[PDB]
Parts: C-alpha cells; structure tokens; sequence
C-alpha cells in the first residue's frame, strides 16, 4: 500500500532546511619537518594548531612537540606530499556533508577520534 | 521501570558508501564497532534501541529516550519491547559476514538513496539472501532525499514499486528517512510494531545460539586465585536461556598438532550472562549476549571464534568439513543492472556456501547434475537441514546462482 507513505513524504518536504587554502611558506630543507607557517593556516582556517598535528601523525609516523607558531616535527617530508596532506584535511574535515558550517569542534571520542559541529551536533569520521 | 534485555533481531542491509551505521545510529544512540581485540571480532555494528511508547495517534508516539517531554504528554512511556540491532556491511567482498548475520535476524531493513541508479545489484542479491533464509517480514526505507526534487522521489518510488512484483514478498512497508537530520524514527518504530509479530517462543524449543564475538575479561595485573571465565559474545536465534544449563560449541576443534580430528563437541557449563550492563539471570531470544561459560579466556583471545554455532545439550548438530549438497541452480543471474545465463561448475573451483549462518568459502570435488561434495577451509555445521545460500565469483564480486539442501 502507497497511500500513507504520500502523507509521511509531504511531511518530510515540509520540514527541511574553494579559495580558502593558504600559500604554505615552507623549505624543503628537511630531515625534521619544519612548519613555521602553521599558526597563519591555523587561524585562516579557524583551527586549533594541535588538531593538524594529530592528523598529520596519523597518516605518517611521525614524533615531534609543539612549539609557540613552529613545528619541530620528525622526517624529511616534501612540499608535496605534505602539500597533498593539507589538501585532504581541508577537503573533509573544514567540510560537512549535510551542512557546510564554519563552526566545528575538537573531541576525543573512544581512542579513535570524532569532532563535533557547533550549529547542529553530528559525530563525523576523523580518520577518513 | 525494569531494564530489559533484547527481544528481536532486527537487521540492516543496503549499499557501500550509503550509511547504514549513520541510520543505525539515529535509530539508536550507540556507537557502531565497525570503521584491535574489544569490539573487532564481529563485523556487525552493536545497536541498542528503545521501544516504549505512550497511549495517553500515528507519529506521535514513539521516542528515543525514556524520558517523555518532548510530544507535549506529562506521564510516562509504557514498556513495549527492548531491540538490538546487526549491522551487516555491505560491501562486495565480506558478503559471508552478512550471510552469517541473516540467519541470525528475524527483521529487516532494506536501504536506498534517491540519487543513484534504480536497479542496485547489491540491494537485490540482499533481497534474493533474505528470500531464501525464511525473512518475509522485510521494510523498505529511503535514505536520501533532501539532494533529490519533488517528482523524482515519487519516480523512485514507482520504480521500487515496479521492481517488487514477481518476488516472493508482497507486502512490505516503505519510509522515507534522514540519518543526519534525525526525522521520522517514531514512523519506523512504529512500522517495527505493528507490521511484524513476535513468534512464539516457550523453553522446550531447540536451544540455538551463534557466536560472533569472543572476550577475555582479564585485567593487565591480576592473579590467578581470583579469575574470570571466558566470555562467549553470542546472539540467540531461539529458545529462552536461564543460569545452569549445558552448552556445546559444535563446528569442532583443532588440538593434537599427524593426528586424526575425531573429537566431541566443546561442552561447557554457563557461569554468569552479561547484558546491557548488570548481571541478570534470564536471557530473552533477539539479542547478543555475553555468554560467560566454563571455556577458557586463552580460545577466547581474538580470532579463533568466528562464525561458531552453540546449542544446548540433548541435541546433536555436526561436525562438516567435507560437506554433500543437494543444489538448484537458476536459469539467468541476478543481480546486473546486462542479465547474464547461469554456466555450469568447474572442479576445483573458490566458491562461498552458506549454511544458515557458518561463513565458509568452499572448493568443488565433484560436479553432478543436482548434487555437489565441496571441501571447507573453514569449520562449517548441520543441525538438521538448514537452507543454504550458494554464491560465486565471476565479476569481481560475489554473485548469486542458487539454493542448497545437506542430504544428510
């Protein structure tokens, strides 16, 4: 039976609702993977610098601190490669699929992690 | 009121790429396990849900939360049934994981977007799965409509619509849904009541237990004078289980290692069950359930329990290596968006049999015109007929050919 269903998709019809990748001033000059450009993608992006970091170590093994602005970061990785990585981060974790909002927020939610978005509250894969 | 455990398995199956765990989860409120040893042995998603609704009209009604306030009603929700949900994946490679899981289920649930094609091969191949393995009572939901017009959606629907005609099943339900807006639930769980009833179940049925997880409930640091069983985490098809019963794991055991694998069943006695979060001494049928039994926390360790069939004593299914097969193949394939005509079985030959729920990939001995002997990689079990689901790979994927009975 088709009949109820019309009811409930009228319901559903009533109630509803990039130039922004900075230049990244880097040198190659490597064997540890210096990144002092961060803080500008940081605050450009509206970011805390420390999220990048965690993503970066995900994708490679990698071992470093945090420094205030500068990265001391363990590797010789290129401006590339690196390039491509900040690529990604800003194709799916600035960007929201059902929404795409500006306001988003760091949780570690158990050991693998999952942020959240301030102007609704939706749980997306921090990994891939 | 009481915390009460599962009372019906209900299922989900759908496309890759989709959201069924996001479906899951705006059903629900749990976290999916899926996407190293706690919550990775299964490949099914662990859901609980709550079905409490109040009579104080339609949508109206059902809630996440026990808690009533939202509808505008001051009293309380009633208690109506407790749900567990198995999300299986539906990818074209693990197809046996969610073969395992259609056994277990009693319910389910069929997802479609809105904005790929219309005739899906996945989705179908799901449907021919759950025609074959006894699952009349399936519901029709879509996924995506928001991205999609006004007029396509009911051109997706008539579609639908066109498509379920020649099937076995004729009267199934259809609810459109949103994951990430959380719409339209009270709708689903509505449907969940009213369209499927409960079967009867006494305690003089044939006790039927499968295990997909395994646990080892020991912590970093403790001594032997005050130890843990070993956890079985398995779901129950049928047959009400209490504390003080007799359980044998049947698809056997690989222990002398020269030497002959004739052995008994792993008999063990149940020591405590592990539901929702205290210790209860009744398990009602739907639902997994940490079985903690008189096995060993070392066979419960993280992949050596995979797909492994429990039942109670007085009851004798089997051992199956070498398994004789009585196949009915079909004239064309289903599930091609360009039909294809059904070949004939070549020795030696990778295929994957289903039986009932035992995930096994299975090689051709002999090729006859109704019967086949396949040998198994994998530990597989007869209770007493048990449909089977036959399927081969010719194109990438896993595909469909046919049913099977074990002439045994």
């Amino acid at each position: 039976v088709g009949l109820p269903y019309s009811e409930l998709l009228s319901r559903f019809f009533n109630i509803l609702r990039k130039f922004r990748i900075p230049p990244p001033v880097c040198l190659r000059d490597g064997k540890k993977t210096i990144f002092s450009n961060i803080q500008d993608i940081a605050e450009k992006l509206h970011r805390s610098p420390e999220h990048l970091i965690q993503y970066l170590f995900a994708e490679l093994g990698t071992s470093g601190s945090v420094d205030g602005k500068r990265l001391v970061i363990k590797g010789k990785f290129q401006s590339k490669q690196m390039e491509n990585v900040l690529r990604r981060y800003i194709l799916e974790y600035v960007t929201c699929k059902t929404c795409k909002s500006i306001n988003t927020e760091l949780k570690r939610e158990n050991r693998l992690f999952f942020m959240v978005c301030k102007s609704c509250g939706s749980t997306r894969s921090v990994s891939s | 009121i009481i915390n009460r455990q599962a009372t019906i398995n209900i299922g989900t199956i759908g496309h890759v790429a989709h959201g069924k765990s996001t479906v899951v989860r705006a059903i629900s409120g749990v976290q999916t396990v899926r996407f190293l040893e706690r919550n990775i042995t299964i490949k099914l998603g662990y859901a609980n849900a709550k079905i409490y609704k109040c009579q104080e009209s339609f949508k109206s009604d059902k809630e996440i939360s026990p808690k009533c306030q939202r509808p505008g009603c001051p009293g309380r929700y009633k208690l109506v049934r407790h749900v567990s949900f198995v999300d299986c994946p539906g990818h074209d490679i693990l197809m046996s994981t969610m073969l395992s899981g259609a056994a277990v289920m009693d319910a389910a649930l069929l997802l479609i977007a809105g904005n790929e094609s219309c005739p899906q091969p996945q989705t179908s191949e799901h449907l021919a799965a759950i025609e074959i393995m006894k699952l009349k009572h399936v519901i029709i939901l879509q996924n995506k409509v928001d991205l999609m017009r006004e007029e396509s959606a009911l051109e997706h629907q008539k579609s639908i619509l066109k498509f379920i005609r020649g099937t076995i099943a004729d009267g199934a339900p259809i609810v459109p849904i949103s994951a990430q807006l959380k719409y339209n639930i009270d709708a689903v769980n509505e449907f969940i009541v009213k369209t499927i009833p409960v079967p009867p179940r006494d305690f003089m049925i044939s006790p039927r237990l499968i295990v997909i997880r395994s646990f080892d409930v020991n912590k970093p640091g403790a001594e032997i004078e005050d130890l843990k069983g070993g956890v079985a985490g398995g779901s129950i098809l049928n047959g009400v289980f209490k504390l003080g019963d007799e359980i044998e794991i049947r698809p056997g055991i690989v222990t002398k290692d020269k030497g002959k694998i004739q052995c008994k069943p792993i008999f063990s006695n149940i020591v405590s069950l592990f539901a929702e979060q205290n210790d209860l001494k009744f398990a009602v049928p739907g639902g997994l359930i940490g079985v903690g039994t008189k096995v060993d926390p070392t066979l419960c360790r993280a992949d050596r329990l995979v797909g492994q069939v429990v039942g109670a004593k007085g009851h004798l299914p089997n051992i199956y290596t070498d398994i004789e097969i009585n196949y009915f193949l079909l004239r064309r394939l289903l599930g091609v968006k360009k039909q294809a005509k059904v070949r004939k079985l070549e020795p030696n030959e990778v295929l994957m049999v289903n039986i009932g729920s035992t995930a096994t990939g299975a090689r051709v001995v002999a090729v006859k015109a109704d019967m086949a002997r396949l040998q198994l990689t994998s530990p597989a079990c007869t209770e007493i007929n048990e449909k089977i689901a036959l399927s081969r790979r010719i194109e990438k994927h896993w595909r469909l050919i046919g049913w099977a009975t074990i002439k045994k």
